[PDB]
């Protein structure tokens, strides 16, 4: 079994008040059973999930994404549950990454 | 060269002896179709605008073929469970990737078909499309079976025929987009976030296809600098992004350069 | 367009 790597990031460089798209890319995991949630201030956002696909080394990847408009106060994150993780992995969005 | 590729994932259930089957199809790095056998009355479905130019006959026939394929992978999960002497208590996975690259004459350039069981290489068609490479002793059973039945010729006939012909059709159908590479939009950001130094981050956004190289260079050293490098990731609109970062001493930012290589660039790119 | 996969492993 291989654990997931998790990246949280915007489609375009984030600017407060400018509509944008928030992405949680989860990759490199095996087996394919996985639970992925995009969170706004800790609350699950309604977000699309890509069709299950995999890379040349057979590990799987998924993108979970939705629209969002960054501002000064809201915090965004991604939570992932997988058999390889004793606790859910949470990665917080930061506009410098 | 353009390519047409399919990715099949079959997963068994510790339950009622049935299995989940997901298929995705790509032209180059552009996903254009999907199939999922848990949907009600499952169909092959479009996943990009241009493929919606196909008539309902196309979707009917692709649905028939992928539903049959899903049945085959359901049987294969059981067979491989038997080969490896595994119980029926746990879930297992069977994956295939196959596809074709288009040559300069409009014919097959390179073709492939590879299978993995529980995430490890199982069996692969060799480059000559006439022989197999088995990864262990269960795969040897499969290899003898497929050699005796000349399954390789089925694969070769598909790759040299319908695969490349349908790929040419797709390239014409999506000619407004599939012939495009998008060069990276690039910039360097500076983060004086720590006494450890100044972080410089070199960003490449919105590029297609996904292959790219970002490297940091320091004046007076030939080798690439050690860096923080994230895995290439989708932007969500079909393009990709990547960045590479490192920490440099406070006054020395100008002696570092980020070098970007991508097929959409007309010359290699040097940023500071 | 899809391959036709039908032979047992």
């Amino acid at each position: 079994a291989r654990p997931p790597k998790v990246q949280v990031y915007s489609r375009h460089p984030a600017e407060n008040g400018k509509p944008n798209y928030l992405n949680c890319y989860v990759s490199g995991f095996h087996p394919p059973q996985i639970e992925i949630d995009l969170l706004k201030n800790g609350e699950k956002m309604n977000a699309e999930q890509s069709d299950l696909s995999f890379s040349k080394d057979w590990s799987f990847y998924l993108l979970v994404h939705t629209e969002f408009t960054p501002n000064a106060v809201d915090q965004y994150s991604c939570r992932v549950k997988h058999v390889t993780l004793d606790k859910p992995k949470i990665v917080k969005w930061d506009r410098d990454h | 060269p353009h390519s047409l590729s399919y990715f099949y994932t079959a997963v068994s259930r510790p339950d009622r002896g049935d299995s989940r089957f997901i298929a995705v199809g790509y032209v180059d790095d552009t996903q254009f179709v999907r199939f999922d056998n848990y949907a009600p009355n499952p169909r092959m479905e479009p996943r990009v605008p241009w493929i919606q130019q196909e008539g309902q006959d196309y979707w009917d026939e692709e649905t028939r073929k992928v539903k049959d394929n899903a049945q085959t992978y359901g049987v294969g999960l059981n067979t491989l469970r038997g080969y490896y002497n595994q119980s029926e208590a746990g879930s297992h996975t069977l994956q295939s990737m196959f596809g074709c690259y288009l040559g300069p004459d409009g014919l097959l350039l390179h073709g492939y078909r590879q299978d993995a069981y529980d995430g490890a290489d199982y069996i692969a068609l060799n480059e000559d499309l006439r022989s197999w490479t088995a990864a262990d002793m269960a795969a040897q059973i499969t290899k003898r079976k497929w050699e005796a039945a000349n399954v390789a010729e089925r694969r070769r006939s598909y790759l040299q025929g319908l695969c490349v012909e349908s790929l040419r059709r797709y390239l014409e159908m999506g000619k407004d987009t599939l012939q495009r590479a998008e060069p990276p939009k690039t910039h360097v950001t500076r983060h004086p976030s720590s006494d450890l130094g100044v972080t410089l981050r070199c960003w490449a956004l919105g590029f297609y296809p996904k292959e790219i190289s970002l490297t940091w260079q320091r004046e007076g050293q030939d080798q690439s600098q050690d860096m923080e490098l994230v895995e290439t990731r989708p932007s969500g609109d079909g393009t990709f992004q990547k960045w590479a970062a490192l920490v440099v001493p406070p006054g020395e930012e100008q002696s570092y350069t980020c070098h970007v290589q991508h097929e959409g660039l007309q010359e290699p790119l040097t940023l500071r | 367009e899809s391959d036709t996969v039908g032979w047992s492993w």
